[PDB]
């Protein structure tokens, strides 16, 4: 009896719905009474399915409401663990242990990527007599990122950046930056969320109405 | 001897307390047994799990020659013995003995 995995590594976007799979042999019908499936991540228990009975009390608190074993796949010889709304906390080494006419286990590494992809912007008129505007860019990601403001002609402009931890997940950062500039209509501005080694940049375009 | 306590419907991992490299397998004999009854034999690279242990036992060779028992039932409770024998010049000499008693509880 041999347990197999399609992917031994999953790289998942933060907030995504991820399903990691372990395949095991099934012949014609599935004897639910002879099936044992466990899903765990390092020291945390996720799934305990023995002889067609799933215990929920065994599941770790961090996974409640988000993790489930897709029992429809079991018929097809697939122990599929679905985790919805993936957190940074879900990064780690998963392991499935299966018993169905013999026993085996496989390990899956999961890496969670939290880019500053969803940039929220706000353009406000501070004083129309002097055409002063206040521009704001805010995004959450991991690790910390600096905000860089650039003019239409790509010259850097001084802003005020505040970095705190996200309320959604303690590891995640909430970075907000504000630029105050006397500017006219239809001008284009850029706010860049720079994160280092590996260097990754996320820029939002802001147009003054 | 180690007295391990586990719960019904859990997985028990009983360790041999001995790590063998893959190269050393060709000249090593591993014997896991429960209550003087054979469980599995790694005989110079050749694994053989006994019929009463095929369906629920895993042999993690890379992890201290441990045995994993999925879906613990009160039957699984008992004394387990792991033996190592390394071939040297003449024949196989005993290298290691591991004793571990499983207590499966409600
Ligand atoms: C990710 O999955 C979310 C949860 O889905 C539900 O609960 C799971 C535990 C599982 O049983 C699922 O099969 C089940 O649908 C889901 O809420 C989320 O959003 C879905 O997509 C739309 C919004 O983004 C919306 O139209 C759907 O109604 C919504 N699903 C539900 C049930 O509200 C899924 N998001 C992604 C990015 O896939
Ligand atoms: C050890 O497991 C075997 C495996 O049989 C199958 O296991 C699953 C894959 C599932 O599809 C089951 O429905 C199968 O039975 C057991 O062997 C079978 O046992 C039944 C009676 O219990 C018998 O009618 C079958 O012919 C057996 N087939 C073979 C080839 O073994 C076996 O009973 C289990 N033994 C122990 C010690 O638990
Ligand atoms: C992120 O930061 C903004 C600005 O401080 C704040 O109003 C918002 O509630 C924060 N959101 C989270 C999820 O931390
Ligand atoms: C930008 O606006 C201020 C008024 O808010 C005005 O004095 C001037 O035109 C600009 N300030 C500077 C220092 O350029
Ligand atoms: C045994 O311990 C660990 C893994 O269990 C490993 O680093 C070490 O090299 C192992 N020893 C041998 C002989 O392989």
């Amino acid at each position: 009896f041999t347990v197999t995995v399609p992917k031994d590594l999953y790289v998942v976007e933060y907030g995504s719905n991820m399903t990691i799979e372990c395949k095991f042999p099934v012949e014609k019908q599935l004897d639910l009474a002879a099936l044992i499936v466990y899903w765990e991540m390092e020291d945390k228990n996720i799934i305990q399915f023995v002889h067609g009975e799933e215990d929920l009390k065994v599941q770790h608190s961090s996974y409640r409401q988000r993790a489930r074993l897709l029992k429809d796949q079991l018929s097809l010889g697939n122990a599929a663990l679905q985790i919805t709304d993936v957190k940074l906390q879900d990064a780690g080494v998963y392991r499935c242990m299966i018993s169905y006419g013999g026993a085996d286990y496989k390990r899956i590494t999961v890496k969670v990527n939290a880019p500053y992809n969803k940039i929220n912007q706000r353009i406000l008129v501070v004083d129309p007599v002097t055409s002063e505007h206040e521009l704001t860019c805010q995004a959450e990601g991991y690790p910390k990122a600096e905000v860089i403001w650039t003019s239409s002609d790509h010259q850097v402009l001084s802003g005020k950046t505040t970095t705190t931890n996200s309320k959604r997940e303690e590891k995640l950062f909430n970075v907000t930056s504000t630029l105050r500039i006397n500017t006219t209509t239809n001008e284009i501005f850029y706010c860049t969320f720079r994160r280092l080694d590996p260097e990754e940049n996320h820029t939002a375009e802001l147009v003054i109405p | 001897v180690i007295h391990v306590t586990k719960e019904v419907k859990e997985v028990a991992t009983l360790s041999c307390g001995y790590n063998v490299s893959v190269e050393e397998l060709e000249q090593t004999r591993i014997y896991w047994q429960k209550d003087k009854k054979m469980v599995l034999t790694m005989m110079s690279g050749d694994l053989n799990i006994w019929p009463e242990y095929k369906n629920r036992t895993i042999f993690d060779i890379t992890n201290n020659l441990s045995i994993m028992i999925l879906g613990l039932r009160p039957s699984d409770e008992g004394t387990y013995e792991c033996v190592v024998l390394k071939y040297e010049k003449g024949a196989f000499k005993r290298e290691h003995l591991a004793e571990v008693t499983l207590s499966v509880k409600a």
